[PDB]
RNA sequence: UCCCCCGUGCCCAUAGCGGCGUGGAACCACCCGUUCCCAUUCCGAACACGGAAGUGAAACGCGCCAGCGCCGAUGGUACUGGGCGGGCGACCGCCUGGGAGAGUAGGUCGGUGCGGGGG
RNA sequence: GGGCGGUCGCCUCCUAAAAGGUAACGGAGGCGCCCAAAGGUCCCCUCAGGCGGGACGGAAAUCCGCCGGAGAGCGCAAGGGUAGAAGGGGGCCUGACUGCGAGGCCUGCAAGCCGAGCAGGGGCGAAAGCCGGGCCUAGUGAACCGGUGGUCCCGUGUGGA
RNA sequence: UGACUGGGGCCUGUAGAGCACUGAUAGGGCUAGGGGGCCCACCAGCCUACCAAACCCUGUCAAACUCCGAAGGGUCCCAGG
RNA sequence: GCCCGGAUAGCUCAGUCGGUAGAGCAGGGGAUUGAAAAUCCCCGUGUCCUUGGUUCGAUUCCGAGUCCGGGCACCA
């Protein structure tokens, strides 16, 4: 298996989860303990382009505008099998830094 | 180098003959080749200063791909070496490179095998996929007669998507695998 | 083996342990001093 | 004699004898059995004298089942020594037997000879015995 | 690179390897 | 409100192994490539990137099944806080509050939050 | 009884009667080291066994395919713990920091242990963050008297010695 | 605020029991090796109320074994006292 | 801890008061005799520990590192 679950290395609140599918890319801001999503956005499942990495940034900036609107400032970055590369949401706005 | 005889003359001959011979439902339900992996092994990390990636590049000629060194785990104090630091020598061939090797192997190698009569029939003996080994390195075409310090052998293993060793026994004899049934 | 570590070009010590045969000779390693903040330190 | 061929440790503690048997209390192997009334440690040389007697009596006979094992070691200090200086040497092996344990069994012999051979055994044993048949010993479901 | 094998039994097989000039005494034709 | 699929938590096997049916419009995966970012002790196998000719074969989702696995009473005992006996002693019995483990009847191929896409 | 013999500090398990503690010249083992990578961090990877199948090849040299939640591994004793890593592989490193330390475990004394957090100046990471040696529990010795290297201190009328 | 007692919440591995782990175990089944008869040394072949692994069935044992496990005991809160 | 000597052929050791690398023994080929020895001819063999430097170059001469060998003290 890809056990992975570095996501287990989350202490000090507010998780920005990312999902990379062969066609698409999705993301939801989660408050655990409660067990509840607060904010979201997706790839063409949000109605959008047919590219890849360009599309990523777009969904990113999307998530940003919506979150700050609710009063949410800072978080922590995910993707389980990340390998932080390519399809990155290197977006302004959200205060999770980097 | 993008399409060879075994490549072509698999899709345009051997492919359909098996959907007939066995009646499949899917292009994926038919047997394919996955992979061919050769291993030398030897055991010559001894005295007299032992180089022998010297003999890992002469293996890289015949195959075209450069091999990785494989190391040791236990310790045969009975017949020398231990720990790690050793000799075993290996390479994994997938597609194109795969057929190119098999190509010359079937056309030129097994023919060159001093006596020969055909490969052994049941080195599948059940578990799908097949295995054979060799004594000589010079039954190969691209390797010369005057560049040998010392002849040596290898263990060729050929993998398949097919479950039973019927489905496989077919697929290989059809691409030209000479059998001493 | 017992060992002491000097702030190249002044005072200071830190003090550790080398293994002579096993990786040793000319031990050098980067460290902080109260004297002039970091600083590269050698054996003695 | 009749001892274990391997043990984690060579000597062990003494321990008390609570009532009951916990298990071993229904016949389950042969036709006639021998059950215990008093608690005791039963030595190997007793079990043997009991075994050989059984067979002795009905020569060329049935089958005997020795449903107990001398798994426990016996310590004893050399003669005329004082106390302390650590535990004794191991001088033999015994089996813990409490009220209700079925110790022995025979099968495939005349009720006549069973009754008899079992009675002789009790004369080899340091406790009170009783003989038994094949009644409601049916722990099936 | 692409290559030609030249048998002592006349025949010419056309595959690839490295070094294209190959004298072989006998392929799968005897 | 009612279905289906994709993410993500709580329950901690009554969710598990193995069998047998299904599902591709949409999701998802496999698939097409290796120029490009990025990869291999050798391998685009894996990570990774650009694609959409094909397939639900593999993987995954959804059912149905009790062979193995898992859960499991009710009764009745074992043992026992406290009180009191019998015996000369290994040990055995009463009274009052507590009460197993094995084994039996039986139960199980899950339940349940938050958010997305589709009718 | 005393001698002859054995022992004298420290760690692990049992004796120990389901908190802690608990004796005997009661049963059974280990320590008086090691690591310049066996340490920090970031990114990867998963065992032992078993049955197939393969030139030299044993009964596991290395190769391939199924099955196998841990029985392998973690420098060395045993115990606890551990693959949702503490285990195996690489890249950059030196936090095997300085100045402190709220609050507790343990306890006759004196010792032994765990430690969040602030300041300084750093390492690895995109970030979240993690780092004040080592999966953990043995590898140890009060004061006294001296040795070496430094520094605000004292310096027998004053300066220095 | 005490001893002691009532009502709650944690913590625990004994008595008892059990065989999943470590070891021990009697009998039968199934079945590697080895002994030995049939027999040929060109190496095979068949049998054996022999000794016998691993595995399964029945039956059990253990301070330094535990899938399980009481009564009680420890502690904290609220009361009586 | 402090003060002296030393490393060169397989072994054990002699050297220019800077320009040469040499002995004995062992090992090896032959002469030899009743056997075993003792005679007698004949050859093999080097990073002079060691890195630096003086110097026209250095085995030697000097800084330094390393290990083997002596000598004399201290121990709370």
């Amino acid at each position: 298996k890809f056990r992975v679950r570095n996501r287990i290395k989350r202490t000090g609140r507010l998780r920005l989860s990312v999902f990379r599918s062969l066609k698409h890319i999705y993301a939801q801001i989660i408050d655990d303990e409660k067990g509840v999503t607060l904010v979201s956005a997706s790839s063409l499942a949000l109605k959008l382009k047919g590219n890849k990495t360009e599309v990523a940034r777009q969904v990113g900036r999307a998530l940003a505008e919506k979150a700050l609107a609710l009063g949410i400032k800072q978080v922590a970055f995910d993707r389980g099998p990340y390998k932080y590369h390519g399809r990155v949401k290197a977006l302004a706005e959200g205060a999770r830094e980097g | 180098p993008l399409d060879v005889a075994l490549k072509r003359k698999y899709y345009e001959e051997v492919r359909p003959e098996l959907i007939r011979r066995f009646g499949y439902q899917n292009v994926w339900e038919v047997p394919r080749l996955e992979k061919v992996v050769i291993n030398q092994g030897l055991g010559e990390a001894k005295e007299d200063a032992r180089i022998l990636e010297k003999a890992a590049q002469e293996l890289a000629l015949i195959t075209g791909q450069k091999p990785a060194v494989t190391r040791a785990k236990k310790s045969i104090s009975n017949f020398k070496l231990r720990k790690g630091m050793p000799i075993g020598l290996r390479v994994t061939l997938r597609r194109d490179r795969m057929w190119i090797f098999l190509e010359k192997l079937l056309n030129v190698a097994l023919p060159r095998i001093r006596d020969f009569r055909g490969l052994n029939p049941n080195s599948f003996d059940g578990r799908g996929n097949y295995n054979l080994g060799l004594r000589e390195q010079l039954i190969f075409p691209e390797i010369t007669y005057d560049m040998v310090d010392a002849l040596r052998g290898m263990d060729i293993a050929v993998v398949t998507t097919a479950e039973t060793d019927e489905e496989a026994r077919a697929l290989l004899e059809l691409l030209g695998f000479p059998f001493r049934k | 083996l017992l060992l002491e570590c000097t702030e190249c070009k002044r005072r200071n010590y830190a003090t550790e342990k080398n293994k002579r045969n096993t990786p040793n000779k000319l031990e050098l390693r980067k460290y902080c001093p109260w004297c002039r903040k970091h600083t590269v330190h050698r054996e003695v | 004699m009749l001892m274990p061929r391997r043990m984690k440790y060579r000597k062990q503690q003494r321990g008390r004898l609570k009532g009951a048997t916990k298990g071993g209390d229904y016949v389950a192997f042969g036709d006639y059995g021998l059950v215990a009334l008093e608690p005791a440690w039963i030595t190997a040389q007793q079990i043997e004298a009991a075994r050989v007697a059984m067979v002795r009596h009905f020569r060329r006979g049935g089958k005997i089942f020795i449903r107990i094992f001398p798994d426990k070691p016996y310590t004893k200090k050399p003669l005329e020594v004082r106390m302390g200086k650590g535990k004794g040497n191991v001088e033999g092996y015994v089996a813990v037997v409490k009220p209700g344990r079925v110790m022995f069994e025979v099968a495939g012999v005349t009720e006549e000879q069973a009754m008899e051979a079992l009675r002789i055994a009790g004369h080899k044993l340091p406790i009170k015995t009783k003989i038994v048949r094949r009644d409601a010993y049916d722990e099936a479901q | 690179v692409p290559a030609r094998i030249i048998c002592g039994c006349g025949n010419v097989i056309e595959t690839y390897s490295t070094k294209p000039e190959i004298y072989v005494e006998v392929c799968s034709k005897c």
